[PDB]
Protein backbone atom coordinates (compact mmCIF):
# COMPACT_ATOMS: atom_id res chain seq x y z
CA UNK A 1 0.00 0.00 0.00
CA UNK A 2 0.75 3.42 -0.17
CA UNK A 3 1.79 3.59 3.15
CA UNK A 4 4.19 1.26 2.94
CA UNK A 5 5.80 2.34 -0.41
CA UNK A 6 6.06 6.39 1.34
CA UNK A 7 8.14 4.32 4.06
CA UNK A 8 10.32 2.54 2.36
CA UNK A 9 11.50 5.39 0.23
CA UNK A 10 9.47 4.79 -3.02
CA UNK A 11 7.53 7.47 -3.67
CA UNK A 12 11.36 9.55 -3.81
CA UNK A 13 11.44 8.05 -7.51
CA UNK A 14 7.28 7.04 -8.28
CA UNK A 15 4.01 8.58 -8.39
CA UNK A 16 0.77 6.75 -8.15
CA UNK A 17 -0.33 8.43 -11.70
CA UNK A 18 1.43 8.76 -15.29
CA UNK A 19 2.92 12.45 -16.20
CA UNK A 20 0.45 14.44 -17.28
CA UNK A 21 0.64 15.76 -21.35
CA UNK A 22 2.31 19.08 -20.42
CA UNK A 23 5.38 20.21 -18.36
CA UNK A 24 5.61 20.27 -14.71
CA UNK A 25 4.92 24.53 -14.15
CA UNK A 26 8.27 24.12 -11.68
CA UNK A 27 10.37 23.20 -14.94
CA UNK A 28 8.89 26.15 -16.88
CA UNK A 29 9.51 28.57 -14.37
CA UNK A 30 13.05 27.23 -13.95
CA UNK A 31 13.70 27.16 -17.50
CA UNK A 32 13.02 31.09 -17.75
CA UNK A 33 14.54 32.28 -14.49
CA UNK A 34 16.24 35.43 -15.26
CA UNK A 35 15.25 36.06 -18.50
CA UNK A 36 14.37 39.40 -19.82
CA UNK A 37 10.83 38.83 -21.80
CA UNK A 38 9.50 35.59 -20.42
CA UNK A 39 6.65 36.44 -19.11
CA UNK A 40 5.19 38.30 -22.38
CA UNK A 41 6.72 34.93 -24.14
CA UNK A 42 4.64 32.88 -21.93
CA UNK A 43 1.81 35.11 -21.99
CA UNK A 44 1.90 34.43 -25.80
CA UNK A 45 2.02 30.85 -25.72
CA UNK A 46 -0.57 30.76 -23.67
CA UNK A 47 -2.80 32.56 -25.54
CA UNK A 48 -1.80 30.81 -29.11
CA UNK A 49 0.45 27.73 -28.41
CA UNK A 50 2.87 25.78 -28.38
CA UNK A 51 5.13 22.96 -29.83
CA UNK A 52 8.68 21.57 -29.75
CA UNK A 53 9.75 23.12 -26.72
CA UNK A 54 8.97 20.06 -24.04
CA UNK A 55 7.91 17.66 -26.51
CA UNK A 56 5.83 16.16 -29.85
CA UNK A 57 2.56 17.21 -28.35
CA UNK A 58 1.34 20.74 -28.97
CA UNK A 59 -0.96 22.66 -26.58
CA UNK A 60 -3.60 24.02 -28.77
CA UNK A 61 -4.83 27.65 -28.43
CA UNK A 62 -6.68 28.65 -24.76
CA UNK A 63 -9.03 31.64 -24.97
CA UNK A 64 -7.56 33.97 -22.02
CA UNK A 65 -7.53 37.83 -22.57
CA UNK A 66 -4.35 39.11 -22.71
CA UNK A 67 -4.52 40.37 -18.83
CA UNK A 68 -5.65 36.26 -18.05
CA UNK A 69 -3.00 35.17 -19.89
CA UNK A 70 -0.23 37.69 -18.55
CA UNK A 71 -2.10 36.88 -14.65
CA UNK A 72 -1.18 32.85 -15.65
CA UNK A 73 2.45 33.55 -17.20
CA UNK A 74 3.73 35.43 -14.03
CA UNK A 75 1.87 32.70 -11.57
CA UNK A 76 3.82 30.17 -13.47
CA UNK A 77 6.72 31.48 -13.35
CA UNK A 78 6.81 32.18 -10.01
CA UNK A 79 6.30 28.34 -8.99
CA UNK A 80 9.56 27.46 -7.15
CA UNK B 1 -8.77 36.42 -10.56
CA UNK B 2 -6.66 34.36 -8.45
CA UNK B 3 -3.66 31.98 -10.86
CA UNK B 4 -4.87 28.65 -8.38
CA UNK B 5 -8.30 29.90 -9.84
CA UNK B 6 -7.77 30.08 -13.85
CA UNK B 7 -5.37 27.47 -13.64
CA UNK B 8 -8.82 25.28 -12.68
CA UNK B 9 -11.08 26.65 -14.86
CA UNK B 10 -9.56 27.51 -18.29
CA UNK B 11 -8.92 23.54 -17.71
CA UNK B 12 -4.91 23.50 -16.98
CA UNK B 13 -5.69 21.91 -14.44
CA UNK B 14 -6.05 18.77 -17.45
CA UNK B 15 -2.44 19.24 -18.50
CA UNK B 16 0.09 20.49 -16.45
CA UNK B 17 0.99 20.25 -12.45
CA UNK B 18 3.24 22.16 -10.32
CA UNK B 19 5.66 19.47 -9.60
CA UNK B 20 8.16 17.85 -12.18
CA UNK B 21 8.01 13.90 -12.76
CA UNK B 22 9.85 11.57 -10.87
CA UNK B 23 12.35 9.29 -12.20
CA UNK B 24 10.69 5.92 -12.59
CA UNK B 25 7.34 5.00 -14.05
CA UNK B 26 4.26 5.51 -12.77
CA UNK B 27 2.73 2.70 -10.58
CA UNK B 28 0.14 3.29 -13.02
CA UNK B 29 1.79 2.46 -15.56
CA UNK B 30 3.30 -0.69 -14.53
CA UNK B 31 -0.16 -1.90 -13.64
CA UNK B 32 -0.83 -0.81 -17.04
CA UNK B 33 2.35 -2.68 -18.93
CA UNK B 34 1.80 -5.84 -16.91
CA UNK B 35 -1.93 -6.02 -16.59
CA UNK B 36 -2.87 -10.01 -17.33
CA UNK B 37 0.25 -11.37 -16.75
CA UNK B 38 0.55 -14.69 -14.88
CA UNK B 39 3.59 -14.06 -13.74
CA UNK B 40 4.06 -10.37 -13.26
CA UNK B 41 3.59 -10.88 -9.31
CA UNK B 42 6.74 -12.38 -8.96
CA UNK B 43 8.61 -10.71 -12.03
CA UNK B 44 8.05 -7.39 -10.16
CA UNK B 45 8.75 -8.51 -6.47
CA UNK B 46 11.99 -9.49 -7.55
CA UNK B 47 12.92 -6.16 -9.55
CA UNK B 48 11.78 -3.87 -6.38
CA UNK B 49 13.89 -5.97 -4.20
CA UNK B 50 17.04 -6.20 -5.84
CA UNK B 51 16.52 -3.32 -8.59
CA UNK B 52 17.73 -3.54 -12.03
CA UNK B 53 17.33 -1.61 -15.22
CA UNK B 54 16.46 -1.43 -19.22
CA UNK B 55 13.01 -1.70 -19.05
CA UNK B 56 11.36 1.59 -19.06
CA UNK B 57 15.01 3.44 -19.70
CA UNK B 58 18.75 3.67 -19.15
CA UNK B 59 18.36 4.78 -15.93
CA UNK B 60 19.45 1.75 -13.25
CA UNK B 61 16.75 1.40 -10.47
CA UNK B 62 18.81 0.83 -7.19
CA UNK B 63 18.07 -2.19 -4.72
CA UNK B 64 15.32 -1.87 -1.93
CA UNK B 65 15.43 -2.89 1.61
CA UNK B 66 11.95 -4.91 1.52
CA UNK B 67 11.30 -8.13 2.45
CA UNK B 68 10.42 -10.54 -0.26
CA UNK B 69 6.92 -10.63 1.55
CA UNK B 70 6.89 -6.63 1.08
CA UNK B 71 7.99 -6.93 -2.25
CA UNK B 72 5.17 -8.95 -3.11
CA UNK B 73 2.55 -6.75 -1.35
CA UNK B 74 4.06 -3.40 -3.34
CA UNK B 75 3.81 -5.69 -6.15
CA UNK B 76 0.66 -6.68 -5.39
CA UNK B 77 -0.48 -2.71 -4.73
CA UNK B 78 0.99 -1.24 -8.22
CA UNK B 79 -0.77 -3.99 -10.26
CA UNK B 80 -4.33 -3.16 -8.65
CA UNK B 81 -3.94 0.51 -9.50
CA UNK B 82 -6.05 1.63 -12.83
C1 LIG C 1 10.19 1.16 -3.12
C2 LIG C 1 10.55 -0.17 -2.45
C3 LIG C 1 10.05 1.02 -4.64
C4 LIG C 1 9.17 0.28 -5.33
C5 LIG C 1 7.93 -0.43 -4.75
C6 LIG C 1 9.40 0.43 -6.76
N1 LIG C 1 10.53 1.24 -6.87
FE1 LIG C 1 11.38 1.79 -8.62
N2 LIG C 1 12.23 2.38 -10.35
C7 LIG C 1 13.19 3.39 -10.49
C8 LIG C 1 13.62 3.41 -11.86
C9 LIG C 1 14.65 4.35 -12.47
C10 LIG C 1 12.86 2.38 -12.58
C11 LIG C 1 12.96 1.96 -14.07
C12 LIG C 1 13.86 0.75 -14.25
C13 LIG C 1 13.91 0.15 -15.64
O1 LIG C 1 14.01 0.94 -16.59
O2 LIG C 1 13.87 -1.04 -15.78
C14 LIG C 1 12.00 1.75 -11.57
C15 LIG C 1 11.12 0.75 -11.87
C16 LIG C 1 10.22 0.26 -10.96
C17 LIG C 1 9.19 -0.74 -11.27
C18 LIG C 1 8.99 -1.34 -12.69
C19 LIG C 1 10.04 -2.42 -12.96
C20 LIG C 1 9.89 -3.13 -14.31
O3 LIG C 1 10.82 -3.95 -14.58
O4 LIG C 1 8.81 -2.93 -14.94
C21 LIG C 1 8.53 -0.94 -10.14
C22 LIG C 1 7.35 -1.88 -9.93
C23 LIG C 1 9.09 -0.11 -9.10
N3 LIG C 1 10.21 0.55 -9.61
C24 LIG C 1 8.69 -0.15 -7.79
C25 LIG C 1 13.66 4.19 -9.52
C26 LIG C 1 13.47 4.00 -8.18
C27 LIG C 1 14.08 4.70 -7.13
C28 LIG C 1 15.12 5.83 -7.42
C29 LIG C 1 16.23 6.24 -6.49
C30 LIG C 1 13.60 4.24 -5.90
C31 LIG C 1 13.96 4.69 -4.51
C32 LIG C 1 12.63 3.20 -6.22
N4 LIG C 1 12.54 3.12 -7.63
C33 LIG C 1 11.91 2.50 -5.32
C34 LIG C 1 10.92 1.60 -5.59
C1 LIG D 1 -4.49 27.02 -19.19
C2 LIG D 1 -4.70 28.44 -19.78
C3 LIG D 1 -2.98 26.67 -19.47
C4 LIG D 1 -1.90 27.39 -19.17
C5 LIG D 1 -1.74 28.53 -18.17
C6 LIG D 1 -0.77 26.60 -19.69
N1 LIG D 1 -1.25 25.52 -20.36
FE1 LIG D 1 -0.11 24.21 -21.47
N2 LIG D 1 0.96 22.94 -22.47
C7 LIG D 1 0.56 21.70 -22.91
C8 LIG D 1 1.57 20.96 -23.63
C9 LIG D 1 1.51 19.60 -24.25
C10 LIG D 1 2.74 21.86 -23.62
C11 LIG D 1 4.10 21.61 -24.25
C12 LIG D 1 4.07 22.20 -25.71
C13 LIG D 1 5.46 22.08 -26.29
O1 LIG D 1 6.15 21.01 -26.09
O2 LIG D 1 5.96 23.09 -26.90
C14 LIG D 1 2.31 23.02 -22.89
C15 LIG D 1 3.10 24.09 -22.63
C16 LIG D 1 2.81 25.08 -21.70
C17 LIG D 1 3.64 26.16 -21.22
C18 LIG D 1 5.11 26.34 -21.62
C19 LIG D 1 5.32 26.94 -23.06
C20 LIG D 1 6.73 27.28 -23.43
O3 LIG D 1 6.93 28.02 -24.46
O4 LIG D 1 7.66 26.72 -22.82
C21 LIG D 1 2.94 26.92 -20.38
C22 LIG D 1 3.35 28.15 -19.57
C23 LIG D 1 1.59 26.40 -20.35
N3 LIG D 1 1.50 25.32 -21.17
C24 LIG D 1 0.58 26.89 -19.58
C25 LIG D 1 -0.73 21.14 -22.74
C26 LIG D 1 -1.79 21.86 -22.28
C27 LIG D 1 -3.20 21.45 -22.27
C28 LIG D 1 -3.65 20.10 -22.82
C29 LIG D 1 -4.94 19.95 -23.61
C30 LIG D 1 -3.91 22.44 -21.86
C31 LIG D 1 -5.43 22.51 -21.56
C32 LIG D 1 -3.05 23.45 -21.37
N4 LIG D 1 -1.76 23.07 -21.67
C33 LIG D 1 -3.43 24.59 -20.80
C34 LIG D 1 -2.66 25.59 -20.31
Amino acid sequence: NEQLAKQKGCMACHDLKAKMVGPAYKDVAAKFAGQAGAEAELAQRIKNGSQGVWGPIPMPPNAVSDDEAQTLAKWVLSQK
Amino acid sequence: EDPEVLFKNKGCVACHAIDTKKVGPAYADVAKKYAGRKDAVDYLAGKIKKGGSGVWGSVPAPPQNVTDAEAKQLAQWILSIK
